[PDB]
RNA sequence: AACGAGACUCUGGCAUGCUAACUAGUUACGCGACCCCCGAGCGGUCGGCGUCCCCCAACUUCUUAGAGGGACAAGUGGCGUUCAGCCACCCGAGAUUGAGCAAUAACAGGUCUGUGAUGCCCUUAGAUGUCGGGGCUGCACGCGCGCUACACUGACUGGCUCAGCGUGUGCCUACCCUACGCCGGCAGGCGCGGGUAACCCGUUGAACCCCAUUCGUGAUGGGGAUCGGGGAUUGCAAUUAUUCCCCAUGAACGAGGAAUUCCCAGUAAGUGCGGGUCAUAAGCUUGCGUUGAUUAAGUCCCUGCCCUUUGUACACACCGCCCG
């Protein structure tokens, strides 16, 4: 085993960084929320949900074990 | 596979072509319906194969004369 | 329509919601201690259980011949892990079906009929078709 | 080594060897030349008329 | 189209093998596009039987291993179908083309195998079938999924899009790549 | 207990509890020294 | 009726079993006609050891 | 679950077929026969494969108990 | 959002509030996951956030829904004892309480010298097992010369 | 010439051919009843959904079990002495679906605790032949067969939806399987009814699987060992906890050394169920379904077995014999 850190909820630069990463990268899922900062992993499934409301990310797929979001589907 | 004939096959297969070598043809079905009336094979698996070595007799005795 | 033609996972969740406006359904005073079954290790997330599972109840009745408490318990019973020893199926809780049934008829939308079984009444089978139609005209089936 | 990748095709199989059956001798044809022709040993199974991925035909079998 | 299944959104037209000699051991499009994978299980009484069925079906029935995973077909599908997916949005291509690389970059060119003498190991280099590269390169990305999924937060689909993108672009960050030239760098040595 | 009677005074505080519970009818154990095939190297003689 | 028991008594050696069974038939013939010829024709004319059961009515 | 859906695509594919065979001619259905019979998945055709029988010494027809020397 | 505050410290051990409000309380011993799911539901609050956004009017709540179950109607059936014994009542006992009660019901069945204490004292199973080929700490031993 | 092999028996796989069925079904209406316009139309009717109604209806495809037929290396192409056979292919169920039965001769193998089978010896009233209690479960240790686990291909909570081999009171001496109604969180209690069983339980409304929430890489909510208190059932009796249930307690264990077992197609593995023992009780054994891979189409390297040739100081047979 080892020790990683997590953060359960949002601060200043975790939050902010979270507009701006989505145009920067097409592929999001929770699991990518993860690694790219030190987010607990569950935070960033209802963090997802938010943005979807928005429109800022789009849904390509869902399922009951994963889940696939993308960019704005633009090209 | 596997399934070499066994002699009981070949012993009666030779005898039943002497004595009723004209009620042959050439066809397995023909030969095996003579067979189950000019004797009686007790088994039916028995005489689906006793049937097949009589035909495949009477291809070659249509050749040159068999030495058994 | 009949209920046949739609899915069922959205007829329940549809269904549940329905019972909760009007005022159906009275309720046991336990039911935020309850297990729910003995091979269940936890309470149901959910805080309004009760409403969904009278759903599924009077789903069953309209496709099969119908039958008491003890058949209901049987539809719903499942694995039971019993830790070091290999896992195997019981039956789940009967007071609370005893109390489903006896709150939907009630309401008479089920009713004790002959051969041995509650069978729903054509008051409920009018009351499921009516709403089987509001799940296709919402999505779009 | 410097020689570059070479593909050279079954004409015929052989026979089996090593110590448990698992190495196959087996003729190939070069695919470049028609009468040049070399011995192998191939380990996986195979048919005739495949071909194969040589990386030198400096090497030659004899045995198992 | 009409005549001929896609993949249930993906064609099987447009897709290439890229070599002359792994071609008829990989084939997917001949007539053997499918809307699904799966058989009525039939895939071997002969030894030439295997090689027929889909590649796309013998990379479904290698994912499911070790145990609690077999007799599980089914959710094996899910992993599949995701795969695909993740594929075509990270890069962008007819998401087999990236398989077809991945399974034709990580097949041996040569390997060794025992030979015994005076007691002691001796190694001897030989060639390798074809039907050997493919049912080894499907053998080894599949590992690498399973590997990685075993402590990551990440799902085994990701894990796994993320194992056929560097197996088709070689990179050795993969499981496979890695594992393919060690096998190579013996049979230089021993030969 | 299977010969000794092993006599005991009842409290008040035994109460609900059985006679038998007071009277043990095995020696607690002691030990030992392993035997000989006490393991996989016990063997031979002559 | 399926009886799987040992085929070794005091159990040693290799461990092995046998599977005996028997094969009970049942078949019925429905009559409709008075019930005296009936009973008359049916006793008789019977060589083997075959059960019979006459029942007064079922329909 | 499964074998389920294998029947009732075997059965509906013979079904359209029988209705060619009974009240329209040959030549309609030998079409489709070359069709469906082209990707064989069992559709006109059935499996003779069913489960063998256990004996004794294992926990399945094949598989062993563990053998111990010591 | 919501940075206020996280671990924090109640009675007789100190619970963060990095984890979700049942999963923290089952920390304190007398506490399981079921019995706290339950407690949760008579505060009448929320079990969907983190137990460091819980304020401190409501912790003080909760704490009174637990010690007095009866009174706010948890049935005597889902306590953890029932007539203690030689205390005349049902209980709920918690954390550092429950070790005090424990050592008392080993003292008094060594007290009596039933079976069960003796058993206790030699650090020997207590329930019907056997012990031939179960424990082990020990297991050297050598017989040759 | 004979025994074994094979032949044989059982089982699986092929029948819209044959035989016939309210203790088996299907179809067809006659329908009348319920239901929603859900589609054309209006709600009727036509179509769709199941149930009651079903017959003096029609039929036997499905289910059931009987009589029969079918597969033979049969046909074709290679190969073989062109013999015996072998390989590929068409048709199609391919010449191997799985079991039962099994020779000569032998073993100082197991069983006097299956036997009112049995020799001889012993014991036989202070009995080795009956009641009460205790023990076969006692642990610093060694080994074998297995079960459950070490998580995200997961656990947890809801929702959906599929099966088969069987078995059951009227028996042993007191006992079965359970529907339905009522009461209880649960274990369970209580009131009524059916079943001699293709008739009643049971259209066996099973698990894995499937669909949607919650948890987040943390010895964690993974794991459920240990242990405290309480409630039920069986029995004449439950303590060294018979079994079952509720709350609490929360350990080892984070993929395993030297070694080693088993397996080739509905097979391995995962997963549940019936029977056996049973007053109460399977982590066992014996059968059955369900989901269902990877790898091989070989070889004598290891281990072992069959046949020939050869050598031998061996025949209690190399686990032999024999020297200082």
């Amino acid at each position: 085993r080892d020790k990683l850190n997590n953060l359960v909820l949002f601060d200043k630069a975790t939050y902010d960084k979270l507009c701006k990463e989505v145009p920067n990268y097409k592929l999001i899922t929770p699991a990518v929320v993860s690694e790219r900062l030190k987010i607990r992993g569950s935070l960033a499934r209802a963090a997802l949900q938010e943005l979807l409301s928005k429109g800022l990310i789009k849904l390509v797929s869902k399922h009951r074990a994963q889940v696939i979001y993308t960019r704005n589907t633009k090209g | 596979m596997g399934r070499v004939r066994t002699k009981t096959v070949k012993k009666a297969a030779r005898v039943i072509i002497e004595k009723y070598y004209t009620r042959l043809g050439n066809d397995f079905h023909t030969n095996k319906r003579v067979c189950e009336e000019i004797a009686i094979i007790p088994s039916k698996k028995l005489r689906n194969k006793i049937a097949g070595y009589v035909t495949h007799l009477m291809k070659r005795i249509q050749r040159g004369p068999v030495r058994g | 329509v009949t209920v046949k033609d739609v899915n069922q996972q959205e007829f329940v969740r549809a269904l549940a919601a329905f019972l909760k406006k009007s005022g159906k359904l009275k309720v046991p005073e336990w039911v935020d201690t309850v297990k729910l079954a003995k091979h269940k290790e936890l309470a149901p997330y959910d805080e309004n259980w009760f409403y969904t599972r009278a759903a599924s109840t009077a789903r069953h009745l309209y496709l099969r011949g119908g039958a008491g408490v003890g058949s209901m318990t049987k539809i719903y019973g499942g694995r039971q892990r019993n830790g070091v020893m290999p896992s195997h199926f019981s039956r789940g809780s009967k007071s609370v079906a005893r109390r489903v049934l006896q709150a939907l008829e009630g309401l008479k939308m089920v009713e004790k009929d002959q051969d041995w079984g509650r069978k729903l009444t054509p008051q409920g089978q009018r009351d499921l078709d009516r709403i089987a139609g509001q799940v296709a005209a919402a999505k779009k089936k | 080594r410097v020689q570059p990748i070479k593909l050279a095709r079954v004409t015929k199989v052989l026979g089996r060897t090593g110590s448990q059956g698992q190495c196959t001798q087996v003729r190939v044809e070069f695919m470049d030349d028609t009468s040049r022709s070399i011995i192998r040993n191939v380990k996986g199974p195979v048919r005739e008329g495949d071909v194969l991925t040589l990386l030198e035909s400096e090497r030659e079998a004899r045995r198992l | 189209t009409p005549d001929i299944k896609l993949f249930g959104k993906w064609s099987t037209d447009d897709v290439q093998i890229n070599d002359i000699s792994l071609q008829d051991y990989i084939a997917v499009k001949e007539k053997y596009a499918k809307y699904l994978p799966h058989s009525a299980g039939r895939y071997a009484a002969k030894r030439f039987r295997k090689a027929q069925c889909p590649i796309v079906e013998r990379l479904t029935n290698s994912m499911m291993m070790h145990g609690r995973n077999n007799g599980k077909k089914l959710m094996t599908v899910r992993i599949v179908k995701h795969a695909f997916e993740i594929i075509h949005l990270l890069t962008g291509e007819n998401p087999l083309q990236v398989l077809v690389n991945a399974i034709i970059n990580s097949g041996p060119r040569e390997d060794s195998t025992r030979i015994g003498r005076a007691g002691t190991v001796r190694r001897q280099a030989v060639d390798v079938s074809p039907l050997r590269r493919v049912n080894q390169a499907i053998w080894l990305l599949c590992t690498g999924a399973r590997e990685a999924a075993f402590r990551n937060i990440k799902t085994i689909a990701e894990c796994l899009a993320d194992e056929l993108i560097n197996a088709a672009k070689g990179s050795s960050n993969s499981y496979a790549i890695k594992k393919k030239d060690e096998l190579e760098r013996v049979a230089k040595s021993n030969r | 207990n299977g010969k000794t009677f092993n006599q005991v005074e009842i409290k008040p505080e035994m109460i609900g509890h059985y006679l038998g519970e007071f009277s043990i009818t095995y020696k607690p154990v002691k030990h030992g020294r392993p035997g000989i095939g006490a393991t996989h190297s016990s063997r031979f003689i002559p | 009726l399926r009886i799987t028991t040992r085929k070794t008594p005091c159990g040693e050696g290799s461990k092995t079993w046998d599977r005996f069974q028997m094969r009970i038939h049942k078949r019925l013939i429905d009559l409709h006609s008075p019930s005296e010829i009936v009973k008359q024709i049916t006793s008789i004319s019977i060589e083997p050891g075959v059960e019979v059961e006459v029942t007064i009515a079922d329909a | 679950h499964v074998a389920q859906i294998y029947a009732i695509r075997q059965s509906i594919s013979k079904a359209l077929v029988a209705y060619y065979q009974k009240y329209v001619d040959e030549a309609s259905k030998k079409e489709i026969k070359d069709i469906l019979i082209q990707y064989d998945r069992t559709l006109l055709v059935a499996d003779p494969r069913r489960c063998e029988s256990k004996k004794f010494g294992g926990p399945g027809a094949r598989a062993r108990y563990q053998k111990s020397y010591r | 959002p919501e940075k206020f505050q996280h671990i924090l410290r109640v009675l007789n051990t100190n619970i963060d509030g990095r984890r979700k409000i049942a999963f923290a309380i089952t920390a304190i011993k007398g506490v399981g996951r079921r019995y706290a799911h339950v407690v949760l539901r008579k505060a009448d609050i929320d079990l969907t956030k983190r137990a460091g956004e819980l304020t401190e009017d409501e912790v003080e709540r909760v704490i009174t829904i637990m010690q007095n179950p009866r009174q706010y109607k948890i049935p005597d059936w889902f306590l953890n004892r029932q007539k203690d014994v030689k205390d005349g009542k049902y209980s709920q006992v918690l954390a550092n309480g429950l070790d005090n009660k424990l050592r008392e019901d080993l003292e008094r069945l060594k007290k009596i010298r039933a079976h069960r204490g003796l058993r206790h004292f030699w650090g020997l199973r207590v329930r019907g097992q056997h012990t031939k080929t179960t424990g082990r700490r020990g297991r050297t031993v050598g017989v040759s010369k």
